[PDB]
């Protein structure tokens, strides 16, 4: 002999949401500018020896 | 070379030998940097990058 059991409605579960993302995109590497150098070096040369 | 003649004039005579060699390195630095130099902007094809 057993216990008589009867199923009501079912509870609400937790719902599940999606998510949609788009990812940043990496930073670009600065191109090589360059100085003219020997230039500033000729000149603190030629100041100097004046 | 009016400031070497200058002194010639004055009658120090100091330039006189190897006194001279001070105008005479001088004189070839600053031939480097007004003849040939370096470009701004408007020459994209430094040595560097090229």
């Amino acid at each position: 002999m057993k216990r008589g059991f009867a199923r009501p409605t079912p509870e609400k579960p937790p719902v599940i949401k999606p998510e949609n993302i788009v990812l940043s995109t990496p930073l670009s590497i600065p191109p090589p500018e360059g100085k003219p150098w020997w230039l500033i070096v000729v000149g603190v040369v030629v100041v100097g020896l004046l | 070379g009016g400031m070497v003649a200058m002194v010639f004039a004055s009658g120090s005579h100091v330039f006189g030998g190897i006194g001279s060699i001070f105008p005479l390195f001088m004189m070839v630095g600053i031939m480097m940097m007004m003849f040939r130099g370096m470009g701004g902007g408007q020459q994209q094809m430094s040595r560097p990058k090229l």
